[PDB]
Order: C-alpha cells, then structure tokens, then sequence
RNA sequence: UCUGGUUUCUCUUCAGAUCGCAUAAAUCUUUCGCCUUUUACUAAAGAUUUCCGUGGAGAGGAACAACUCU
RNA sequence: CGCCGCC
C-alpha cells in the first residue's frame, strides 16, 4: 500500500545497481546486462533480491490528496522492458494475515 | 552605485549588488587576510588592506588592481580614504600611519609615532585634521604634510574605533567594552561609557569592533564581541555640565 | 561581396518547384495550434506537457502549500466533474483552468484559415472544390435601380467607354504559379532579400516542428 | 465564454490586484422548472393564523416564455389588451386574461400570476387579491430559488384561493409575504420538478476531411449536430449544433486539437432546456467522481450545488413547505 | 439581430475580396455571384424583422461597400466611377454609378444596358467595368512583376520609381492599388446614403435610450449643443489609465459641454428613482477626445 | 501527459518513465477508435 | 540648353532592430542531479561576457566609367 | 507519455 517507499525501492535498488557500474568505469546500458546482478551466487554472478521491477502505480494527482481513488496509469519502474520479467520478491514472502489464519489452525491441530 | 562591498578573512573582496542581492564582481589577489576597505568618495575606485603588508587600489568596473600600496612591514589594519589630497592614509600593524599619493603609488609621508600600533584613523568630514587611534594616546593629525596637532587623554585599551560626527563629537572603541566620547574642539573626555553584556557572554567579552554614526548623526551604534549591535542615541537635559 | 540578390517570378517558381521534398504544405500557422513557441513556453512555465512536446524541469515555482481547512473549503469532491480537465485545455488558456501561474507567455487563437485551392491545369480560374447555392438563370426578389433600360447614348464618349484594360487577359503562363508563390514558405515568398551563411539555413526544421507521424519508433519520436 | 472569462482572469490577476488568486473548476448558472402541473394543493399560515392561501402551479409554452423573457409584452400596455394578446395567442379564458398582475423575476422572466382560474368572485376587499403585498413578495421570492436556490423560469403560478386579514394594518398586512413565497413554491416542489442546464448553439468551420472528428467531440459531449452545409466560395464548410454549457469546458481547444487545427468553433447561450434526471429522487447513489452519462445527473447536477454555498439536503416535502400535522 | 433590434442604420463593408480571388482564385462571374449571394443574404437576413420593410442594402443604393483591407482598396462604384471620371471619363457618374449592378452591357450600340445576354457569353456591367479591371491589376502585379507590369502601369497612369517596384509582391500590390484607389471615398459616401448623422435620426435613439421625458428631457435631447440646454450625457465605457488605477470613464454627448471642471451631477443605475439616491458630484476639468 | 500524471523528475528516480494506462479498468463506456 | 554613378578594397564611429527568420561556449550567484575529493559533469533560474556573423556611416582609391539615372 | 552511454 506504501506508494512512497515503492518509489523509494526503485530508487535505491538502481543506485547500488549504478553503484557497481562506476566501480567497473562503466555505467554503459549494454555493457554491463541485468544478468549480471540477478543470478544467484551459486552459478556466479551477485544475486540480488529485486523489488524494483514491479510497475510502480499512479493514480490522479489532482485527486490523489482528496480521496481513496481507486487506480490508474501503472508507471514503469525500473528501466527493462524486453520481456524479461525479474520475479518480485514480494511473492515468495507469505504475507501477514494469511500466517496468523495458518498459526490458528495449526496450533489447534496440533493440541 | 546601487551595490555594497564586503571584504573578510577568506582574502575575498567581494561587490554585492543591491537591486539582486547577488556577487557581481568578487575582486582578487590579496595573498592574506583582508581587513579593511574603503570607496574613495568621488571617482569609483577601492582601496583596500590586508594582512600580509600591503594595500591595494581595485579598479571598480575592470576589477584591476591599479596600485599595490606597497610600504609597510606588518598587517595593515584599516584605511580610509577622501577627495582632497592627500589621498589616502593606512594605519598599520607596525605601529605607523603613512599617506599615499593614489597617483603616482608612492607613500607621501609616513608617521611614526605611536609605540603601539594604529588601528583606526578617520577623517572628520568638515575641515581639515584626521585623528588616529592606538593603545597609547589617540593623537590627530592635520592633513597637508601631516603635522601633529594634539594627543588625546588617557583611553588605554587596545582601541579598535575612532568615529566624528559633524558637530566635533568623537567615539573610541575599545577592545575591552569601554568606549569614551570626546570633543574633536578642545580633546576633553566627555562620557566615559562602559556597558554590559547581553546574559551569555561571559564578564571578559565585551569589546567594540565597529562603531558608526547615522546619516542623521542623533544615532551612535556600535557592533561589539558580545556578538550584539547597541544603538545609542543623545539625552534631553542640561544638568551634566563640564568640569 | 554576393550579399544580396533579387530574382523574378518564373526563375524562383521553378526553384520552389525544386524544393519540395523538404518543405512543408503548411499554409498557415494554424497547425500549430498548441505547438508554437509561446505554447511551449507556457508548457514549460507550468511544469505540464503536451503530448509529443517538450518535457522541460521546474522551475522556481516547484512546491505548493494550503493548510487542510482551507483546501478542505475549496475543494472536496462537490465540484460537478463532466469531462476532465486535461493538460491541453491549461496551456490553451492558463488563467481560468489554472491557479497561480507565473512566468508565463499567451498563445495565439486562430489565425483567419486560408483555404487556397491548388492547381494542377490551365485556365486559372478553374472553379474546382466550391459548391454554389445561388440558383443560376433566375433569381429576383429584391428592387434594382435604373429597372428601366431606356436612356440612349450621350455620356459614354467612345474614346475611353472602354473598361481599365483589354491589351492584356486576366491570366496568363505566370500567373497560376505567381499566386502559388504568393502563398509558400518562408524562404520562397520574398522575390528579393540578403544572403545567408551556409550553416546559417536550417533545412530539417520545419520537420520536427510538427507533429510526430504515428506509425513511427520510439526512439524516433523522443 | 472560456476566453471572456480568460481575459477576466488575467487582467484580473496581473493587472488589477497582484495578489494570487486561486480560481475554481467553472460550472454554470443553472435554473429551474416544472414538467406538468401539480398533483396537490398547497396551504398557508401567518403569525396571525388569519390567512390561507391555497393554490398551484402549471407549466407554460416555451415561445411565449421567450417572448415575456425578450419584452414581447411590456408592463406598460393596455390591461385589456396585453390580455387580447395573449388572449389570442395562447387561446386562453377570456375572464382570466385580464386577471393577472406584475411577472415573475424582474416583473420580466416567465412565471406569470393569474389569479382567476376558480371563480370571479370571492373577497376582493382591501387586498383581497393580489396587489402589492404578493407581487413584490413574489419579486423578493422568486429570484432565491427554491429547490437549490437557482430561478423558476418559465412555470406560472395561479391562486386558487386566498383570504385578507380583518385590518391588515392591525392584523398581517406585511406578514403574508413571507407566506406567498413559500406557498408558491411550495406548490412548485410538488409539482415534479425538474432543472435547465443551458446550451450552446455552437458554429463550427471546418475543411471536408476532418468533419466526422467533429462528430465524435460533440457526439461525446451530448451534442445533437443539426446542420452540415456546404457553403459556397469556402472549401471548408460549416456545422451547426447544440451541446450543453456543462459539456463546453474545453471544447473548441479538443476539437482543434483533433483535426490538428483545421477545424474552428464559436458558442453562443441558446435557450435552456431539461437535464436527464429529476431533483427530488432519494435513494439514488452518486459516486463523488465518475461523472455520470446517466438518466439521473441531475439528482447530481443539483446535490453538488446544495453541497456549495447551499443548503441541507433531502427536500421532500414536510417541514418547510408542508405540514404532515 | 442586435443593430435592428435597436434600428440602427444597417449599412455594411464586406471585406477581403482579395482573399475571395487571390486565394480561392474565382473566375469574375462566379465572385459576382458570391457577392450578389452574400448581400442578397444579408437582406433576407434583415428581412426577417420588417419593421422597415422598404429598407434594403444593394451596391446601387451606395448601401455596401466593398474592400480588402489587406491592401488598402475602398471599392463602391459611386466612388467608383470618379475614378473613372478623372482620368479620361466626363461621364458624370453617380447615374452611371447606379446602373452597373445585374442588367447586362454591351458593346456596340454603344450602352444599352439590358435585361438580357445580346452575346450568348455575355458578362454584366459589373463584371467587365469594375471586378474584371481589379483582377488585371491585382493578377498583373502579382504574377507579371517583371514583364507586362510597366505596360499596365503605362494604361493606368502610375509612374513607380525603380527602389520601389523593387519590393516583395505583397507590400508592392499594397502600394500599387494604394496608389491607384487614392484615398476611402466609397467608405465616406456609404456614410452619405445612411447614418443618420445625428440631431437628424436621434429621435428613435434617444426614445429608446432614455425613458420618456417628453417636456422635460425629450426636446431638449433632440436639440444640439447651441450651449442654451442641459448637460445630459451618456456614459457606458471605463477605459483604463496606463498606470491601472485611475479609471477615465467614456460616453456621448447629446445635448451641452464641459469647460474647465464644471459640477458634474452623476447618475446612477439605481440611484436616481425619481431623485439621486447618490450622486457625488465631480468636478472634472481634462477631459479630452480619443484615438486609437 | 495526456491527461493528468507522469514525473516531473524522471533524472532524479532510478527510471525512465512512460506511465501506461491501467488495462485492468472496470466501467461501462471507454473507447474512441470502434 | 544645363544638371551627371554603380561595384570592389581598407578606416570611422553609431548600433537598439527576429542587429542573426538559427544559435555556440565561458565566468559569477543560487537551487537541483549524480557524487568521495577535485577538475570532466547534470538541468533550471537570475546577470554577465567572449566568440561566429550582420545593420548605417564619414574618407581613400581602383575597377568601362562616361554609359547616362538625374 | 520510454532516465541512462565517463576522462
Ligand atoms: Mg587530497
């Protein structure tokens, strides 16, 4: 729900991302690929946790301070859009009230 | 013209334009500290001192050092300078005045008296007959040739301000807080005024950097160490009468 | 010094027909309607943008602040939205849709159309493109003076009864092309003018201000 | 206009006052009516409990409101003749056409008096019909509307019938005002009310090619385009049509932005006429956004003006205009 | 609508008829019949409200004058036919001036304008005297800037010196129907046919504007200024002063005059019932006339 | 912006803008080219 | 019958004009943005210059200047 | 409605 820290992960995703290009004298688009840094350390690689490609919502800025709107107009977030569709990692993160409804049931199977 | 001139420790001599609020020119090439300056009244030059031992002519509108005023041995603490000649008058650090030619560059006379140095000199602005300030005995001068009029009494700090108001009244301000009116006529120590400071400052602070009289001359205020501008002002009655 | 120059109309109508290729149909600057300078200006000044336009930073004018009471008073949703309140319709008047604005320049509202049927054939006044309601042959419902054709000869003295000319037709070789000239660009309408620096004469600008053609790249359009 | 109102704002602005100002989302002046006649009868009461005033109210025809809104009939004639005139043009009773007294707003905008549907004779004493105290307190009641303080127009009210005070100098004589006002319209609100929003007649000039772009840009803005002709001399040729003054907010900017700026309108107040949609409707739900193209944007039309400067909402009729004892 | 509605003197200068045959380049038959089409419409349209049934505007009544403003050219053939007059001419218009509008000319015989076509293609007076004329100028100088414009300049009578026929075509057609047209006649006698130049049709002016005042206000408003009557003057504009905040308000005055700061008893809309409510009277001793 | 919205700063974030349309709307009437 | 001059080269100040129907780079002062520090930078505002060019003016010739505007 | 490119 927090737009702001959305737009903040994006931010600073792409700034340790710019973070290790400059430490290759690089900062290039093409010399430097999205592979490099989501690939997980067992093949290689850095292997980073990406929240940042995840299509940052808008919503109407007039209207936005009044009132629960509603949605509209997804923004772009990070910078890559060939089709390569990073996972989130939101999704492999069981959320809260889904875990407190399976620790009800649980402990009371448990007894 | 519309605009002000700063001058400070980080040897920037700067021009604040007024109608922005904005350095234009920002002058350069004092190779120390730069302590005071001062606009020559009529044509719009500048003429400045330093720390390190020398005075300089800025051109206003080329920002072109026209002289360096190169006589002294030490810091030359302040400078002012007029219309008629002699031109201008540097009091310095090494415990001497001396009087340029802004022409020719070349000091006309200089001045040794004073055992300790000289840090404020001013000009008076009817007649002739500037005055100078030190440690030991404030004395004043007369302009041609420099020619010494009279001594004033016993003001012993370590002055920093001289400043006359055109009906002959004159301020000494001191480095420890005191600052003792004058006439410029006779040399009689009229006030003798000592003020305190504002609740912080610790008792061994007060001390007068700056003292200055309106346009008006009724108002007399003072920029002090206590961090604190004190505005003075005249009284309305008679019963203080000279001795 | 080749410093100025004048032509006549048959050697710079052949030029402008030379010069097509890279100059634009345009007749009046009135396809420009929210893309002229003073749009743009007033674009940037508001920190919006018209599609396809230019998308320039703030500037000093970047933050805004109402206490809550007061916007809270203004504006809830109790105004009658019908339709919104798009971007184009503030840089085409900044005042009424648009509060507090500053540092900002007044577009230009329609220039008169000018319509100019073009040709391809002789006989210059072809009358092509233009329907006629006026029915042709018969017509009279109002009264016409001198209704009376009765009057002889006495003032028409025959050396001059004729009109202003006969010497000459009303058309000519180089009058169709004459009038095509009269309303070309900026380089082709002079018949007479200075000299320019080679580097001086900017050929693709007349391009990409303009609309972008859809069916065009990405990257072309930025 | 848009360009009027432009003009305004910024002479306004940087000319007038250099003070900031914020403006607001325009919206227009709107107004009210009847459909049909009513389908009760009203009732009166005074600081007395001497009067009772007991009548109704009934549309009228659109041209003649025109011609008493456009001073076709003048407050200066002939009693018997302004009463032939209209008389012989709305085939009215003859008794009741001389009958009537001074118009509704500004004695010129068309909510007319007759005071003689229900028979000649009744009290006719001292007031005893409608002379000063009803006229002038029907001028001072017509012009704040009632349903959401916008004007009647073009909706007559006629007495049935009423009553004086004993001696209206010591009983009410200056108390009944107040009365005719709401008894007026409280037979109005009775009566299925409904709203006017304006409409614009609206000129377009536009070239051959790009003239269904106008269409659509009306069409899209509740337009009824009544008149494409090809003119004579100009290629470009003319379109004429209607589309509210709600619906005009930008119009001439997207429908120039649409034939990339061949096209070229102008817009003019035509003469009002009915929102889809009635007042008085409850039980009707109106998202805050969402704009509605719907049969009820007038229930909308008139809540987010008692919303402005406005008034308590839910108007159905039982304290104000009625009492339900 | 509005002008009739206040039966003001309906005359009308219908305009860029360069923009009708430069631009939409008509054949002179054809812009004839657009013009007989657009006054012809405007009378119909006139003609809608007929309280002044009679009142019809044609060329032949010096009712319209024609013009393009772009190019400086004032038209109507009852100042017309002074330039035909001038040079070459001694035809005595202003009954010559009103026959050439919708009845035929020809040739030999030498004039009989007719009813009828004595040639099967016979174009009207008006379209071989005046509007065929006006294309050989106006094509000839905007086509033939080079060959064939000092011959027509030769036939009209126009010596143009060589730094000013060296212009773009534009200002140089501006400048050569300036030279050849002079000055607005057709503009000034248009204002001779109509308008009622005034203490002549102020008697509807000053019966709709004021209420009523007969012997009181009504003699005296028809009367002129002849300084024996009151000062009674209209004021319905505030112009702005170039600072902003002084305003200089702005009317008509019907019947007196204001010298030097006279007592001035102001009116208002609702002030004055029967008496001023307010006045504030003004003592006012610049005003002064405008232009643009 | 056609509309309403976008970045004013698309330096600024880490992205490139480009704001879509919300495709996953639910209303009645919403096109313009059928 | 008399009156009688466009090119091209150099200087001479004035520029108030889309001096230029297009459009560089710098310095200063602030806010940005990347940033570890400094130059290379970012992209907005304000005020200043430099530079690539131009406009009207005095003079000196020479170029057909004697063809002839006048 | 489409940042970014390094001595
Ligand atoms: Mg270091």
């Amino acid at each position: 729900n927090t737009q702001e820290l959305l737009d903040l992960l994006v931010k600073c995703e792409n700034k340790i991302q710019t973070r290790i290009k400059i430490g290759l004298n690089s900062k290039m688009p093409s010399r430097f690929p999205p592979v490099v840094f989501y690939t997980p350390k067992e093949l290689g690689g850095l292997g980073m946790l990406s929240m940042g490609h995840v299509l940052i919502p808008q919503s109407d800025l007039r209207w936005s301070k009044q009132t629960d709107v509603g949605i509209t107009h997804f923004r772009s977030g990070m910078s890559h859009e060939e089709d390569q569709l990073i996972p989130n990692l939101y999704r492999y993160i069981q959320p809260w009230e889904s875990e407190f409804i399976d620790s009800q049931r649980v402990w009371a199977e448990y007894a | 013209s519309p605009y002000l001139f700063s001058c400070g420790e980080d040897k920037q001599v700067k021009c604040w334009d007024l109608e922005y609020n904005k350095v234009i020119r920002h002058y350069h090439g004092h190779l120390s500290a730069v302590y005071g300056l001062d606009l020559h009244p009529t044509i719009d030059v500048l003429v400045t001192c330093s720390r390190d031992s020398t005075a300089r002519i800025w051109d206003v509108r080329t920002k072109a050092s026209v002289h360096t005023l190169s006589g002294h041995t030490n810091a030359v603490a302040t400078v002012r300078c007029q219309a008629a000649e002699p031109q201008i008058i540097t009091g310095s650090h090494d415990t001497t005045i001396r009087l340029w030619d802004l022409v020719a560059g070349k000091t006309r006379v200089t001045l040794t008296n004073h055992k300790k140095s000289v840090r404020a000199v001013v000009l008076h602005p009817r007649h002739y007959t500037f005055a100078s300030g030190s440690p030991d005995n404030i004395k004043q001068w007369k302009f041609p040739d420099g020619s010494f009029i009279q001594n004033l009494s016993g003001h012993n700090a370590i002055i920093n301000t001289l400043t006359v108001n055109s009906d002959g009244v004159l301020v000494s301000g001191a480095d420890n807080g005191t600052m003792h009116l004058w006439d410029w006529r006779t040399g009689y120590n009229f006030q003798r005024v000592h003020a305190a400071v504002q609740p912080g400052s610790l008792d061994s602070e007060s001390g007068i950097f700056a003292c200055a009289f309106d346009q008006s001359e009724s108002r007399l205020l003072t920029a002090e160490a206590d961090k604190t501008i004190k505005v003075y002002r005249e009284d309305d009655t008679a019963t203080e009468e000279t001795h | 010094t080749y410093q100025r120059w004048q032509f006549t109309l048959p050697m710079m109508s052949t030029l402008y027909r030379l010069a097509n290729q890279l100059l634009t149909d345009l007749v009046d600057d009135n396809y420009f309607y929210l893309f002229d300078l003073k749009a743009f200006f007033t674009s940037k000044a508001l920190n919006m943008a018209i599609p396809g336009g230019p998308k320039f930073e703030p500037l000093v004018r970047d933050i805004n602040l109402q206490d809550e009471d007061w916007n809270e008073f203004n504006d809830i949703n109790k105004i009658i939205i019908r339709q919104p309140i798009r971007t184009e319709y503030k840089i085409a008047f900044p005042y009424l849709y648009n509060n507090l604005p500053h540092h900002v320049h007044l577009t230009w509202y329609h220039t008169p159309n000018v319509v100019f049927i073009k040709t391809e054939d002789p006989d210059l006044p072809a009358f092509y493109f233009d329907p006629l309601i006026n029915p042709i042959s018969h017509r009279h419902s109002v009264k016409s003076q001198e209704p009376l054709p009765d009057d002889d000869e006495e003032f028409e003295l025959p050396e001059f009864v004729e009109p202003f000319l006969k010497d000459t037709p009303l058309y000519t070789d180089n009058t169709a092309n004459g009038i095509a000239l009269l309303w070309a660009p900026r380089p082709f309408n002079l018949r007479s003018g200075r000299t320019r620096r080679a580097l001086d004469i900017p050929l693709v600008k007349n391009w990409y201000r303009e609309h972008c053609p859809a069916g065009q790249p990405v990257k072309v359009r930025v | 206009g848009e360009l009027y109102l432009d003009c305004v704002m910024h002479d306004l602005r940087k000319m007038y006052s250099e003070i900031d100002i914020k403006v607001a989302d325009p919206v227009v002046t709107f107004c009210e009516t009847v459909v049909e006649t009513s389908s009760l009868k009203c009732f009166a009461e005074t600081p007395n409990k001497k009067n009772k005033i007991t009548m109704i109210a009934e549309p009228l025809e659109k041209g003649l409101a025109e011609d008493i809104e456009n001073e076709v009939v003048q407050i200066t004639w002939n009693r018997k003749k302004l009463g032939e005139f209209f008389q012989t043009k709305y085939d009215w009773d003859l008794l009741a056409a001389r009958s009537i007294w001074a118009f509704g707003p500004d004695a010129t905008g068309p909510n007319i008096l007759v005071d003689d549907t229900l028979p000649s004779e009744v009290d006719k004493a001292l007031l005893g019909s409608v002379k000063d105290s009803i006229v002038q307190g029907f001028q001072w009641g017509t012009r704040e509307g009632p349903l959401c303080d916008e004007l009647i127009r073009n909706v007559k009210f006629k007495i049935l019938d009423a009553v004086v005070a004993q001696e209206p100098l010591h009983r009410g004589g200056g108390q009944i005002i107040p009365t005719a006002r709401r008894v007026v319209y409280s037979a109005f609100l009775m009566a299925t009310p409904r709203l006017m929003e304006p409409y614009y007649f609206v000129e377009v000039q536009a070239p051959a090619d790009c003239v269904s772009a106008v269409y659509t840009v009306l069409a899209r803005r509740r337009g009824h385009v009544t008149q494409d002709a090809p003119i004579p001399g100009s290629p470009l040729y003319t379109i004429k049509a209607f589309i509210p003054a709600i619906d005009s907010f930008g119009f001439e900017t997207d429908l120039r932005t649409h034939t990339q700026g061949q096209a070229f309108s102008l817009s003019v107040f035509h003469h009002w006429q009915i929102v889809p949609g009635d007042p008085l409707d409850k039980s009707i739900v109106i998202r805050p956004l969402e704009p509605q193209p719907a049969p009820h944007l007038a229930r909308e039309f008139m809540i987010k003006t008692r919303r402005r400067k406005g008034l308590s909402e839910d108007v159905s009729i039982s304290k104000f205009f009625d009492d339900p004892m | 609508k509005h002008a009739v509605q206040e039966r003001l003197a309906v005359t009308v200068c219908i305009n860029k008829i360069d923009r009708l045959i430069l631009e939409l380049k008509l054949p002179p038959t054809d812009a004839y019949y657009k013009l007989r089409h657009i006054v012809d419409e405007v009378n119909g349209l006139i003609s809608m409200y007929s309280t002044d049934e009679n009142l019809i505007l044609s060329p032949l009544l010096g009712n319209v004058c024609f013009s393009s403003s772009q190019y400086s050219i004032c038209f109507t053939l009852g100042s017309f036919a002074k330039i035909y007059a001038d040079t070459f001419g001694d035809i005595n218009y202003q009954e010559f001036a009103k026959r050439l509008w919708g009845d035929i000319y020809f040739n030999p015989k030498t004039r009989k304008f007719t009813k009828k076509a004595p040639t099967s293609s016979s174009q009207r007076s008006f379209v071989e005297f005046i509007l065929e004329p006006l294309y050989k100028i106006l094509a000839q100088v905007v086509g033939d800037v080079d060959t064939s414009l000092p011959r027509t300049l030769d036939e009209l009578g126009i010596h143009l010196t060589k730094e000013e026929l060296k212009l773009n075509i534009r200002p140089l057609l501006r400048l050569v129907c300036k030279k050849f047209f002079g000055e607005f006649t057709g503009f000034v006698d248009m204002c001779v046919q109509h308008i009622p130049s005034p203490k002549v049709g102020a008697k509807p002016k000053i019966e709709h504007t004021y209420t009523g005042g007969v012997d009181s206000d009504l003699g005296e408003a028809m009367s002129d200024c002849d300084p024996d009557g009151p000062l009674m003057c209209h004021t319905t504009k505030m112009y702005s002063t170039d600072d902003g905040v002084q305003f200089h308000a702005f009317g008509r005055v019907l019947s007196g005059t204001i010298h030097a700061g006279q007592p001035v008893k102001v009116l208002g809309e609702n002030y004055t019932l029967e008496d001023e409510e307010d006045s504030q009277i003004c003592t006012v001793g610049r005003l002064w006339i405008s232009v643009a | 912006m056609y509309n309403g919205i976008g970045l004013p700063t698309p330096r600024g974030s880490g992205t490139n803008g480009y704001v879509q349309r919300n495709l996953s709307l639910v209303r009645g009437r919403r096109g313009e080219r059928p």
